[PDB]
RNA sequence: GCGUUGGAUUGUUCACCCACUAAUAGGGAACGUGAGCUGGGUUUAGACCGUCGUGAGACAGGUUAGUUUUACCCUACUGAU
RNA sequence: GAAGACAUUGUCAGGUGGGGAGUUUGGACAUCUGUUAAACGAUAACGCAGAUGUCCUAAGGGGGGCUCAUGGAGAACAGAAAUCUCCAGUAGAACAAAAGGGUAAAAGCCCCCUUGAUUUUGAUUUUCAGUGUGAAUACAAACCAUGAAAGU
RNA sequence: CUAUCUAGCGAAACCACAGCCAAGGGAACGGGCUUGGCAGAAUCAGCGGGGAAAGAAGACCCUGUUGAGCUUGACUCUAGU
RNA sequence: GUCGAAUUUGGGUAUAGGGGCGAAAGACUAAUCGAACCAUCUAGUAGCUGGUUCCUGCCGAAGUUUCCCUCAGGAUAGCAGAAGCUCGUAUCAGUUUUAUGAGGUAAAGCGAAUCUUU
């Protein structure tokens, strides 16, 4: 993992007549909103996330097997570089979120079934569309 | 969007020009039935017609995600995947394109 | 105009500048957000321009199931004649 | 070497049709070209509506109104003794 | 005609008083452990992962006793899961807390006595202009605590 | 009707020095420096490429322990009541 | 545009600077108005810009320390000149050699630990 710096994924954003207020920012880098999401208004809200950088669904690779399945992201857990971008949710590269498991049915000890795991991102998503996410086993 | 209309329009020359097995007449859907086997002849257009669609995806995608790079060095490699995951479409078509 | 002052207020009712009687002790921090985002030559806020560390720690409660859910609750032509044939 | 157009909708290039045509190729010259033009749009003071503010006022914003005006100088270039 | 020891006026006193007057509306700042930091020391960045504006008459002193984390083999209840007991255990435990040191007949765990957490003012160390503030170390004069004693 | 030519009359802006280019280095895009292309007196009418020609110690953006105007339960007071 | 009236205009007269007057633009008040003009206090203050007038000889720097409502500036230390004083080979030195200290970095090592045994 390379050091972030805020200077990018913050973008300033000169609001008004006269570009003159430099408030506002805006991530421009990528992220997972949530289901239910509901953006603030526009008068009420600071920070920006851009509707086209929400990647819901990621490749997930898993080691054993070998196998590449396409499942949908749940929760984001784990964000280096501060606590703060765990609530954003910026999704870089070694952020480790909560991706469930459904096609692939999995048997636990008991054999109840599991249903979701956690797997950690391995490639920055401003290079490609792609969020590729290794399971850790 | 200039290389993804590139592959769309050889693909509209593939899509237009074969003579659409289904509804010719019941003889020359017949003789093709026997010379050039009807599952592979729909099989392998609707592989291309799939072909199609996906590079329209593609397009759409890499330009509405580049407008937000705000740097040379970001904008550049959403312009070389937005080339290769063409070039992925591609390779795994090669062998329908030799049959056709 | 005796009453009507910021020391004899607080004293009948029981720290950011621009308190007063009006809206509140925490709408000043609030509505000062607007005019927040300024450098003064100190950056600006939320662009600190800075390299942090990024460190994962190895942790035992990982790499297990999320949560549970229980039993109780929940051709291809291609093969035979490929191309050529 | 030579040639690459005529129109239709927003200040608009951005973005896209209609027809002709042999063809409607891509670029540069301070993203050519304001002491050539344009002021259409970019930036004061007038005024309204919307959001926020107790208030003066600022804007997430929208609409309308609106002053920079040499050349006779040396060079360059087109002509002239 | 009306009004009358009240109003009015004078001087002090409380209430009100942007109608008005004068002026203002700051630029990782005080600190301790690790690392960046490159074998004395010093060394930056809006470097970095973390702590502090407290806490305790004991969690301060002094003396006596004792061994911890952890594993193996066992005891009606009682099992992996209290108590018992032995074998191994250089500390893998613990000490008010961040972090780095240091610690085994102890600086830890248990008991016995206590107020040196006192009085008088100097010398010295750290940041340093070798100014202050803070904190610290070694002495002298007392007066004490403790211990059989040295000593502390 | 001017411009143009003639008789009479006859100013101003601006001005360090002044005036032909390419390339190189360079306070980040030379009239002068360095290596090249060149270069013949004196000049008249047009012209608007350049001379960062000229209108503005800049309307734009930061600083000052510099102001002024206006507002409010900012501080300190005051006429009045 | 308006042109018989909320019309246009002469003379007289009334209101004067934190005041006037305004069918309201912060408009107008002698080419001057988000506070007129005149003279004095006044040579107001500037941590900001510009300028600072003769020649030769000798020596010759700093952009760094700590503190400051300190960051275009001060105070302190450093570097520099000048005046010299006590003495006269002298204590020395941006250096080596002999002896003896302290280090834990590159390398080495994970059949060392988990970040130092050497």
């Amino acid at each position: 993992v390379r050091g972030i710096s805020e200077e990018e994924m913050f973008k300033v954003i000169k609001t008004g007549k006269s570009r003159s207020k430099s408030w506002k920012r805006m991530i421009t880098k990528h992220t997972f909103v949530g289901e239910g999401f509901t953006r603030r208004p526009v008068k009420m809200e600071r920070i920006i996330r851009p509707s086209a950088l929400r990647q819901k669904k990621a490749n997930v690779t898993h080691p054993e097997l070998g196998v590449t399945v396409f499942l949908p992201i749940l929760a984001v857990k784990k964000n280096p570089q501060s606590p703060m971008y765990t609530q954003l949710g910026v999704l870089t590269k070694g952020t480790i979120i909560e991706v469930n498991v459904s096609e692939l049915g999995m048997v636990t000890a008991g054999g109840k079934v599991v249903w979701g795991k956690y797997a950690q991102v391995t490639n920055e998503p401003d290079r490609d569309g792609c969020v590729n996410a290794v399971l850790l086993v | 969007k200039y290389t993804g209309e590139g592959f769309v329009e050889k693909f509209e020359d593939i899509l237009k020009g074969f003579p659409n097995i289904n509804d010719v007449h019941p003889f020359h859907r017949d003789l093709m039935d026997t010379l050039y086997e009807k599952n592979h002849y729909k099989i392998s257009l609707a592989a291309i017609s799939r072909a199609k669609s996906l590079v329209e995806q593609v397009a759409r995608d890499y330009v509405r995600l580049l407008k937000f790079g705000q740097s040379l060095f970001q904008c550049k490699q959403l312009k070389r995947a937005a080339l290769g995951r063409m070039a992925t479409i591609v390779k795994k078509l090669r062998d329908p394109l030799a049959y056709l | 105009g005796t009453g009507k002052k910021e020391k004899s207020r607080r004293i009948r009712e029981g720290r950011v500048k621009g308190e007063n009687f009006y809206r509140d002790s925490k709408r000043v921090k609030f509505l000062n957000m607007y005019t927040s985002g300024k450098e003064i030559r100190r950056a600006a806020s939320f662009q600190d321009s800075t390299i942090p560390d990024a460190r994962v720690q190895p942790d035992r409660r990982w790499f297990g199931n999320t949560r549970v859910i229980s039993q109780d609750a929940l051709a291809r032509i291609l093969d035979t004649e490929s191309y050529a044939d």
